[PDB]
């Protein structure tokens, strides 16, 4: 469902960002928290899509993750965008924290397989 | 070797707590005591009879202690088969909580950590009832509690949910003592709680 | 004639039945719900909602039951039975058992103030709602006004409390088999279409 | 008659009906089930029932729990032998052998049997006694529970401010559950077709009364509506009984 | 004939009416209340009656009454014993002239055990020649109901009992064929849990001279009418209130008290009157031991 | 005698729009509690943002207390929130009240002025 | 029973001291699992209470190995049996936190009824 889309989206957002001296994500924990802030303020589905597209054209977003955005985000409602914007947020938040290295996990496009991988080891 | 007595609920466990108390000092004959307490109205020899049937199950196997059990009948007629069967059904060996073959020396710590060991304090409860059924009831509410909860689920959620109330009480509160005094002490999984209960309940009614 | 009904409690039906271990202010009876509840509940269901044509006592006494039968009819009266002159009329029995259960408390709001009264405060045992309860109403007499009666018996105890008024809803899992014993009349076949279903869907 | 309702209640937020909520205080529990959940309670219902019933018929003599007055013993011989039903009820009660059936046997009555008769007499003469029921009265309303299957259960924290200086109060952090919901379903039976009831209702569709604890804080206010809840009424045994709009009956 | 009762429920028994409670006294069903029963349902079924059937009490599954020479090795316990073949063992000897008080000698060991005559006794173990015994002990319960017309006016109570399955010996008749659960008990209409009759083999037991194990409560004559004398009787006196009809007016409630059911007599002549079976009465039977449930 | 509930004579209801004049913040008594909102998120029933009851009754409260305090009478008091000795009314031989206890209720009374979400 | 034994050893999983402190905490906080139990409550889906406890590891607020065995354990779980086992769970740290046992006395007790053979001892 929602939670599948948010966890593609969120790998694809953790691949690591090339010419980076450090390692890290592509995006940071600050642009999705600008993301929700910015949908919440200006309640607006295409204001958002907007901001995606500057942010992916920023060189700051993975142009597969924007695209990833882009298509999950038209044709959806608020509430719907909220929700899945909140579900993206939080995987980001525990793949972050976790420190889960994108080389094993990039190969799974269910959640039920990132809960599994998760509980294993 | 034949006793019967026929005393008001109000003082009958502190009674027979008081009066065998020093037994094994004055006969040297340990005794098995069985009490119950019926509605006024009740037949007296299906009571006699269900009070014998109490008696002899309430008999310690070691013998070297005096065994007590109480048994209030309130809203439930008293006969021997139905204590034979309320016996066999909730008392067992492993995990139980009417312990009925009770020793003297626990009833008289739950009556001194209850207040009731005094008689002045028994009769001031017992002429005032307007007074009364309120202290008894503040005394007995929590441990009505915990057995409502034992009658809720079973051994082990019980046991789980009376060490809970343990860990939460305050320094200094009855409810912890009255929960040690329950717990520590007892080398199976079986614990006196509907025993108590019904040892608080004999004076609750007795108002 | 057996009449297989599947009675479910529309809310938190309980009983109070009795037991040397008990604690809950208000017990339970230790097997379920007694056929004697059902029956005495259904003859007040039936004094008190009575049918048209029809005679009932509506007495505890039972020698108010004879000054009643000094006349002697007591249309209900004979379809639950004389104190002392038929054997009998029809039989109930349940066969299902192990209810769920939980303990309750209420209170009783003081009336000058709005918070709770100290010291009204009892516990009550309840058998948690929608729970099918099953039972059989074997009818060995050979009359058919006594029976419409017995339905009509059946049909009132819906609009009946049933413990502590506690709302009802009676089904009827059986019409092909009562049509086929004896007397499939409209009125019965009006009265049992009308119990085959839920009142409340 | 019997006049059968399936009440709907739009209530603002949420509401709470608590019970035993464990020891220990901290946060505050509304009552559970252990399979169906959640639920109100019949016995609630029944209670703010006859709350808002008081409150409609504002009946002094039901104030006062009927014990303002000396009813004279003529007249309870009076309705004794004009009311066959409270004939019934009294023999029912106090024993035949104290009320014959025509006569009141003063010289077997005393002090507690005329007490009781007196506040029959008074109760049976209150609509509130006779709607509701009394500790002898039959009854006649019958009212089912509400349980929700929904169980979305939402905690609502609290905290005290010491006037004297802006700031929490470090002594405790009261924590209170909420049950939200929207639609609150209760089915009623009614087995007296009273004015009282309908002018009940009539109140609880515009005025609307609370359910369930802390209502002075905004949780638990419901307001009946015309357009979900639906009664019946029944007089004929041999109908199945027809629900429409509460609108015709109310309005 | 062996007829099996899988009752698995609470039922009813001898009621000891008491202002206007009833309670439980026979820890097993009598005769007189099956017979009751299962004519009752004849009569439900098609109402011509017959007073030549014959029912022997029924006992919970693997039970019997106790008699003299089965005893309880402890004076408290329910612990009970006897030799193999004991009756064959014992009797034989009442040929002879041989000392009965030299006969009813139960020390064969120290301590020698006391008997309590008509107990409910379920068979055990071998263990040699002594098999090993236990008292029945059953299942009761208290059901109190009120009385209204909404409003209480008396009260009353009453006491069930809990059985296993309950075998009985009956009359070879198409009686048990064509009926198959009997409504038993004080409140027949109201009470009943779970009732059924189901026939099994059929059971040859003679009954002749000699000791004979009076399963039901015997009584050696009434009104004059001599049934059987007796050489030696070893039981306890019991209470009858029953029922038989004796064609003509009346022919109910006929109480006479009789000999406890498990008592045993040395009967050495019978006579060919009335027999008392239909009555519920005169259930006597030889027997080895009491392995004669098998 | 202040304690009147049982007599329920007259009842007014007071419906408006309350519209905020500067940045209102929810209570937020979801400290520290994120649900689908970043860091520490205002609370509100179905994504809707909802003013308290209680923070509402809590001010008013405050407010009718600094006024009853602002009177200075004798017949017109106020207790302590914390304090389980107060009284709503005495009626010793005219009487003090509490203007608070009256209005939001207290230990020993309930609320007359109900306040919704 | 078993849902206590599972129960039992996620709460002396949790036990565990949270290092670097200055006062002998444990490493899961009360209003962590009391959260848990609000946020299953209020949000009746078992996916969202395995991202809501997932993210709670990744915080550093709970411990890992108490977060895996919490994943293992209600990886295909309904939601009746989930609530019942935050509720045992809640029950238990409640005890061991109020009882005062330290983590050395439990060590690797597996059974509920070990566990409260100890409590009666102690």
């Amino acid at each position: 469902d929602l939670l599948d889309i948010a966890t593609r989206i969120a790998i694809s957002a953790i691949k690591p960002k090339p010419k980076s001296n450090k390692p890290e994500p592509y995006v940071d924990s600050s642009t999705i928290n600008s993301l929700l802030s910015f949908l919440q303020s200006r309640r607006n589905v295409n204001e958002l899509l907007l901001y995606i597209m500057r942010q992916a054209g920023r060189d700051e977003i993975d142009e597969e993750t924007g695209k990833l955005l882009l298509a999950s985000l038209k044709d959806r409602e608020l509430k719907d965008a909220v929700n899945l914007l909140g579900y993206v947020k939080w995987v980001y938040d525990t793949l972050t924290g976790l420190k889960v290295n994108y080389n094993n996990v990039k190969g799974v496009k269910t959640f039920k397989e990132l809960v599994n991988i998760l509980s294993k080891v | 070797d034949d006793i019967m007595l026929l005393s008001p609920s109000a003082i009958a466990v502190p009674f027979a707590v008081k009066m065998f108390k020093r037994s094994l000092e004055y006969t040297g004959f340990t005794f098995k005591v069985g009490i119950i307490s019926v509605k006024p109205d009740h037949p007296v020899q299906f009571a006699y009879g269900a009070v014998n049937a109490l008696m002899e199950e309430s008999k310690i196997h070691t013998g070297e202690k005096s065994s007590i059990g109480v048994l209030v009948f309130s809203s439930t007629l008293a006969s021997e088969g139905v204590v034979k069967s309320d016996l066999k059904n909730y008392r067992k060996e492993k995990e139980s909580f009417l312990v009925v073959s009770n020793d003297v020396d626990d009833v008289e710590r739950l009556l001194n950590l209850m207040e009731l060991d005094d008689f002045g304090k028994l009769m001031e409860l017992y002429w005032n009832p307007e007074e009364g059924r309120k202290v008894i009831r503040d005394k007995i509410r929590s441990l009505e509690r915990f057995v409502n909860y034992a009658d809720t689920h079973d051994f082990y959620n019980t046991l789980a949910y009376l060490i809970r109330s343990k860990a939460k009480s305050e320094e200094n509160s009855l409810i912890k003592r009255i929960i040690d005094l329950t717990i520590k002490g007892r080398d199976d999984f079986v614990f006196p709680l509907y025993d108590y209960y019904f040892i608080l309940k004999s004076i609750r009614v007795g108002i | 004639i057996p009449i297989k009904v599947s009675m479910r409690n529309l809310s938190s039906l309980t009983i109070a039945g009795g037991s040397t271990i008990s604690s809950i202010d208000i017990p339970l009876n230790p097997l379920g719900v007694p056929p004697s509840t059902i029956k005495g509940t259904m003859r007040t269901a039936v004094h008190n909602l009575l049918p048209n044509g029809y005679t009932s006592c509506g007495e505890v006494e039972p020698e108010s039951i004879r000054e009643a039968h000094k006349n002697g009819v007591c249309d209900v009266c004979k379809l639950f039975g004389y104190p002392d002159s038929l054997t009998g009329c029809f039989t109930i029995d349940v066969s299902k058992t192990d209810y769920r259960t939980s303990y309750i408390t209420r209170v009783s709001i003081d009336d000058k103030t709005q918070r709770a009264k100290e010291g009204s405060l009892f516990t009550q045992q309840i058998i948690l709602p929608n729970s099918d309860i099953s039972f059989t109403v074997y009818y060995n007499c050979n009359d058919e006004r006594l029976f419409k009666l017995l339905l009509y018996s059946i049909l009132d105890l819906r609009y009946w409390r049933l413990g502590r008024n506690t709302m009802i809803d009676v089904k009827v899992n059986n019409v092909e088999e009562i049509c086929k014993s004896v007397k499939c009349d409209e009125e019965i076949n009006g009265i049992l279409n009308q119990l085959s279903r839920y009142l409340w869907e | 008659v019997i006049q059968v309702f399936r009440l709907n209640f739009r209530l603002r937020t949420g509401f709470r009906v608590g019970g035993g909520q464990e020891v220990g205080d901290n946060v505050i529990r509304q009552l559970r089930i252990g399979v169906e959940g959640v639920m109100i309670p019949a016995s609630s219902w029944k209670g703010m029932f006859r709350r808002v019933s008081e409150i409609v018929l504002n009946s002094e003599d039901h104030f006062e729990e009927h014990s303002k007055k000396e009813v004279d013993t003529r007249t309870i011989n009076a309705l004794l032998k004009s009311d066959e039903k409270f004939r019934r009820i009294a023999i029912s009660k106090v024993g035949k052998e104290v009320i014959t059936q025509n006569g009141i046997n003063v010289d077997k009555l005393d002090s507690e049997s005329l007490s009781d008769l007196r506040r029959i007499y008074n109760e049976y003469n209150c609509p509130i006694e006779r709607l509701y029921g009394s500790n002898y009265f039959a009854g006649g309303i019958t009212i089912s529970d509400s349980v929700i299957p929904n169980a979305s259960i939402m905690e609502r924290t609290h905290v005290t401010i010491e006037r004297k200086s802006k700031k929490a109060s470090e002594k405790h952090l009261f924590s209170e559950e909420i049950i939200d919901a929207e639609k609150i379903e209760v089915k009623v039976i009614v087995r007296n077709e009273f004015e009282l009831w309908k002018n009940s209702l009539k109140l609880l569709r515009e005025i609307g009364y609370f359910i369930g604890g802390s209502k002075s804080r905004g949780i638990g206010y419901i307001v009946l509506d015309e357009k979900e809840s639906e009664y019946a009424v029944i007089n004929n045994f041999s109908e199945t009984p027809k629900f429409s709009e509460l609108k015709r009956y109310l309005s | 004939i062996l007829i099996k009762l899988k009752v698995k429920g609470y039922i009813t028994t001898q009621m000891r009416r008491i202002r206007n409670y009833y309670f439980s006294i026979t820890n097993y069903i009598p005769s007189t209340t099956l017979r009751g029963a299962i004519l009752a349902e004849y009569y439900n079924q098609t109402g011509k009656i017959d007073e030549n059937f014959y029912v022997s009490p029924a006992y919970p599954i693997k039970t019997a009454p106790a008699h003299y020479f089965s005893p309880a090795k402890e004076r408290k316990g329910d612990e009970f014993i006897e030799v193999k073949r004991i009756l064959e063992k014992k009797e034989k000897e009442f040929e002879a002239n041989k000392p009965i008080e030299e006969i009813m000698k139960l020390e064969i060991d120290g301590k020698h055990p006391k008997p309590k005559i008509g107990s409910l006794i379920t068979y055990e173990g071998e263990t040699d020649k002594e098999n090993k015994y236990r008292e029945f002990s059953s299942k009761s319960i208290i059901q109190m109901h009120v009385a209204i017309d909404s409003y209480k006016g008396m009260l009353f109570a009453y006491e069930y009992k809990e059985f296993d399955e309950m075998w009985a010996i009956a009359s070879d008749s198409e009686v048990i064929d064509t009926v198959k659960r009997i409504k038993i008990g004080r409140g027949k209409n109201r009470g009943n849990k779970v009732v059924d009759v189901e026939k099994v083999r059929e059971v040859s037991l003679d009954q002749s001279k000699g000791l004979l194990y009076c399963l039901s409560p015997c009584i050696g004559s009434l009104f004059g009418k001599t049934f059987f004398k007796a050489k030696y009787i070893i039981g306890d006196k019991s209470i009858y209130s029953g029922w038989f009809t004796v064609d003509s007016f009346s022919g109910q409630k006929p109480v006479f008290e009789t000999l406890r059911e498990g008592s045993l007599v040395y009967v050495e002549s019978f006579s060919n009157e009335k027999s008392l079976m239909p009555a519920g009465l005169n259930f006597m039977l030889r027997i080895s031991d009491l392995s004669s449930i098998l | 005698s202040c304690m009147d509930l049982d007599v329920i004579t007259t009842v007014v209801k007071i419906e408006g729009k309350l519209r905020n004049e500067t940045l209102l913040r929810v209570g937020k008594g979801k400290t520290q509690d994120f649900a689908e909102a970043t860091d520490n998120p205002i609370i509100k029933y179905r994504d809707r943002p909802l003013i308290p009851g209680s923070s509402l009754k809590g001010a008013f409260r405050s407010l009718v207390e600094s006024y009853t305090k602002s009177l200075n009478d004798s017949k017109y008091y106020v207790c302590d929130l914390d304090d389980n000795s107060c009284v709503s009314c005495e009626e010793k031989k005219e009487g003090r009240y509490c203007i608070p206890c009256i209005l939001f209720g207290f230990k020993d009374l309930a609320s007359r002025v109900y306040i919704l979400d």
